[PDB]
Formats: C-alpha cells, structure tokens, sequence
C-alpha cells in the first residue's frame, strides 16, 4: 500500500497551495483514491484501471508508459525538463491536468470529484501521518550522525599509528646490527685467545 | 671479477684460482694500500685462504665472516 | 551516509597496508636472528 501526498497550486488559485494526495497498492495502475485540499476544504475521487486503460488508449499509447507519466505528475516523479498543469472546479468537483510542452497545454487525465463532508478528519490523518514521516528521518539521520563520528575517530587513530610503525621498523635494524657486532667482536676474541694458546701448546 | 662469466664459472670451476669482487680493490686503492683479504671481498677460493681464516691455520667453511660491520 | 562509507574504506586500507608493513617486519625479523646467528653459533663450533 503506498501513500503519496503532494503540495500544488490549481491556476484558479495561484497563492492557494493545493494538496494532492494519492493512495494505492504498489501500482498506480490498479486504480487509486485521490484526495485535494486546500486547509479550509477537502474533495475526494476515485479511478479504476479501465478508466487508465480507457485515457492510455485514447493516448495513443503504451499502458505502463502513460503510468510513468503519471508517476511523473501524480506522485511529483516529474523532471526538471517537465511541466504539469492542473486544473479544477470546485464547483463542478471536475478535476483535469494536463503537460506543458511545445509552449502549449496536453490533458493528460480528468477526474470526476466529490466535496467531503468531513475535511477536519481527512487532515488530521494525513498531518498525524506526516509527522511520523519527519519524524522516522529524524532518528535515523541520528544514528547516522552517531557513526560518522565513530568512523572519523578511528581512522585518524590507525593512520598515526600506522606511521609510527613503519617509523619503528625503519628503526630496528641498526639495533640489531650493533647488538650483534660487538658480540662478535666478543666471540672473536674468545677464537682469538683460543687459537693463540693452541699456537702456544 | 667486476661480473661473472662461465670462465669465472671455468675458474670456479678451477679452483687453482682465487677469484675476488671488485670493490675491494678499490677499498685498497681508497686505502692508498692493499687491505688484506677476507671473505668480505671474494666469491671463491682455493683451501689455503681458508686454513687462513683466522687470520692464521684454524677453519674450513663458512657462517662466519664479518668485523663487527652494519 | 557517503561520508562515512568513505571513514570506512580509508579505515579498512590502513589496515591492509599496517598488515603488509607488519609482514615485512616479520621477515627482517627472521632474517637476522633465528638460524641467522649460526655465523655465532659456527663461530660456537670454531671454539668447540
């Protein structure tokens, strides 16, 4: 089930943001209620399926394309290269929308609406639903802030000591090397005093 | 010998020889004197350099040769 | 999320380079001492 809420602005109403709010299951497809407002009344619709097979087949097109689309227009997937327009009378509660290109206008679809009686509770569950969205993204840029510090610490930890490692093995060897020759001078001298007394006796 | 060849090899493999790296030499000439020599400054050699290895009449191999260097 | 994926590979390269440097410590390690100090313990058999 998918939700899809987005703020417009009819061209009656250009300082009037509008909300379009979209409902269905995982397929705009299917078929899917639809819900506009404007903070003091709200109007429902509905579509079905064929009603989108009907439009995309009276679009000349490929169904699933014109599903793009209204993806596109709909659930706000349009493009900076792409231009909407949306119309509606809440008078005659008839809803159409349509594409900019070609400096002129395209009705894409057009929906028979219906004024809600109860606007209030329509708001409250989509603006209870809202909140939770902030919300959820909230906590998790949290945590997400959370191990960004964590990371940024130990790799400044590993790269210090990782220096002073390679500085200590460049170190070690000169160590080794005059522990060593001294001992071997020593052991040289104790060949030296045997050899000596075996030259002796 | 500056680099080997298989006459090196020839002379390694005559033994009659005694066959020396170069630096040293240089070492001697950097000396302004002949250093005497010691597996520091050889390939190979023939017994008698090695019943001198003590710098006198007492070895025969090697795991030995270094004065006290890095 | 991309700041700190980069933390991560950073992290993780630096482990890989401490470990080659650590192997090459082990090898100048060994090299010197183990059976290394037999031109000691052949100077040990020219005292025997």
């Amino acid at each position: 089930m998918e939700r899809k809420i987005s703020r417009i602005h009819l061209v009656s109403e250009p300082s009037i943001t509008h909300f379009l709010q979209v409902s269905w299951e995982k397929t705009l497809e299917s078929g899917f209620v639809i819900t506009l407002t404007d903070g003091h009344s709200a109007w429902t619709g509905t579509v079905s399926e064929s009603e989108i097979s009907q439009e995309a087949d009276d679009m000349a097109m490929e169904k699933g394309k014109y599903v793009g689309e209204l993806r596109k227009a709909l659930l706000s997937g349009a493009g900076p290269a792409d231009v909407y327009t949306f119309n509606f009378s809440k008078e005659s509660c008839y809803f159409f929308f349509e594409k900019n290109l070609k400096d002129v206008s395209f009705r894409l679809g057009s929906f028979n609406l219906e004024k809600v009686e109860n606007p209030a509770e329509v708001i409250r569950e989509l603006i209870c639903y809202c909140l939770d969205t902030i919300a959820e993204n909230q906590a998790k840029n949290e945590h997400l802030q959370k191990e960004n510090e964590r990371l940024l610490r130990d790799w400044n930890d590993v790269q210090g000591r990782f220096e002073k490692c390679v500085s200590a093995k460049e170190a070690l060897e000169t160590d080794l090397y005059k522990r060593f020759i001294l001992v071997l001078n020593e052991k040289k001298t104790k060949i030296r005093s045997l050899h000596n007394k075996l030259l002796n006796a | 010998a500056g680099s080997e060849n298989i006459r090196v090899k020839n002379i390694i493999l005559s033994n009659k020889h005694d066959v020396v790296k170069p630096a040293w030499l240089l070492e001697c000439f950097k000396t302004k004197s002949f250093v005497p020599w010691q597996p520091r400054f050889m390939i190979h050699m023939c017994p008698s350099t090695k019943e001198h290895f003590a710098r006198e009449y007492d070895c025969y191999g090697d795991s030995y040769f270094i004065d006290t260097d890095l």
